């Protein structure tokens, strides 16, 4: 029997901490090899590192498996977390089907894969719920501290999107930011993130 | 990475631009949302022949050869299930396995319900203009099928990749049905002396990915073809 198992649901962790990714394989050869490949929001399936069945633990770059043979359990570490490296991330197996050794025919068993959404820590934490006035409008919720979750609406006429993080590479000042929306001719600023948990500091303008 | 919308029962082609070395055999692979990628076939090069993994119709999958270095494959009888991620690999000395970029696929029963983004751009609020010293700026393209989308900033004719923003996967305007169209929103935040120049130039860019010439439209409204749509602004004097 030939299997791979990701259990892991999405896993998110700051910037500059430790992750651990967990995969377990199930293979009746006596030699093999174990992948890990990182998908980035683009679709590119990129190669991390090879674990060897009779080598021993592999560590390159930022990225460390810790291999356990009688537990059939790979896993894999970064250290660092940038935030490039958000990305779903899959384990794979190498598989035999003839005796001799490996061919070039043979394919990769993949997991289901797991998910990473790193969190930049936030030094100045100003929260704000902004009213942008279109072009012819939507609220708009920055400067939060990236321990906040990110509640949708509860609404169907109204639209909530996720964090989002953005960074001026000149100033070096990152942002967390969420944008909420309707269609409704009435609908306020001020009720709009309810669903949501919120800091008790947040501000709002005077409107007008 | 490219995409590519196909109706049901018609064919589909996928591009490889992965760079092989040495070619002996090009392995696909397919990618659904919430589930494990895996092989369907490789293309046995020197033999010219395809090898089906078991329970594969023979005649669905036809990995085409036009030139030395290309490779092509080709799907028959679309069904919304052949929609997904296509990818091709191979192995290389160095015992991994490349894959070359990457392709979405679509595909539909009826192509009515394909729609072109809706595009506005939104100006910053004077509170955070005031407040923070920083003026955010959002942009959001609405009631677009399939999710294949490319937002881009422009500033006074040129790109801007820093200070910007964009969600990482579209909403769904309607979370009930299936081939519902999607909302997207972006965000691209500079200083406030910046946007009170009006002579600057805002513009929110999105490619989207529609019909072909191919494709034949008989329906009333405009043909939803592979577009451009732009919303854009200028600076507000204050």
């Amino acid at each position: 029997a030939q299997k791979v198992t990701q259990a892991q649901s999405s896993v998110s962790m700051p910037v500059r901490k430790a992750v651990t990714l967990n995969c377990l394989y199930e293979t009746s050869w006596w030699s093999y090899y174990i992948f890990w490949y990182k998908q980035l929001p683009s679709k590119e399936m990129i190669f991390l590192i090879r674990q060897g069945s009779d080598e021993q633990n592999a560590k390159s770059g930022r990225y460390s498996v810790n291999f356990k043979k009688a537990a059939k359990s790979v896993a894999l570490t970064i250290s660092a977390l940038q935030l490039e490296d958000s990305a779903k991330y899959f384990c794979a197996l190498g598989d035999q089907i003839l005796y001799w050794g490996l061919s070039h025919t043979d394919k990769l068993i993949f997991g289901k894969g797991t998910r990473v959404t790193v969190e930049p820590n936030i030094q100045n934490p100003d929260p704000a719920v902004y009213q942008l006035r279109d072009s012819k409008s939507v609220c708009l919720f920055t400067d939060f501290d990236s321990q906040t979750n990110v509640s949708q609406s509860k609404d169907s006429d109204v639209y909530i999107t996720d964090k989002c993080v953005l960074d001026m590479r000149s100033m070096d000042f990152k942002s967390n930011s969420a944008v909420a929306w309707s269609n409704k001719s009435d609908f306020a600023c001020a009720n709009a993130f309810n669903n949501s948990i919120i800091p008790e500091d947040t501000f709002f303008p005077s409107p007008e | 990475t490219k995409s590519v919308t196909r109706p049901t029962r018609s064919s589909a082609e996928i591009t490889c631009d992965l760079t092989v070395i040495n070619a002996f055999y090009i392995h696909w692979y397919l990618h659904q949302e919430g589930k494990a990628p895996q092989r369907l076939l490789y293309y046995d090069v020197s033999n010219s022949k395809d090898v089906l993994e078991s329970g594969l119709s023979p005649g669905k999958y036809y990995t085409h050869t036009p030139r030395r270095w290309s490779w092509i494959l080709i799907l028959r009888n679309l069904i919304e299930n052949d929609s997904g991620v296509y990818y091709c690999a191979t192995w290389d000395r160095n015992n991994k396995k490349l894959f070359g970029s990457g392709t979405t696929l679509v595909v539909t029963e009826d192509l009515k319900n394909v729609f072109p983004p809706e595009v506005a751009v939104f100006e910053p609020s004077e509170a955070e203009i005031s407040h923070t010293q920083k003026a955010t700026l959002v942009c959001l393209a609405t009631g677009f099928y399939p999710d294949h989308v490319e937002l881009s900033w422009w500033v006074n004719g040129k790109e801007v990749h820093s200070g910007v923003c964009t969600d990482p996967q579209p909403l769904k305007e309607q979370p009930a049905l299936n081939d519902s169209r999607y909302a997207l929103s972006s965000r691209l935040r500079v200083s406030a002396t910046f946007w009170q120049n009006p002579r600057n130039h805002f513009r929110c860019q999105v490619q989207f990915y529609g019909l072909s010439e191919n494709d034949e439209w008989t329906q009333d409204r405009a043909k939803p073809v592979t577009q451009i749509v732009s919303a854009e602004a200028w600076g507000r004097a204050d």
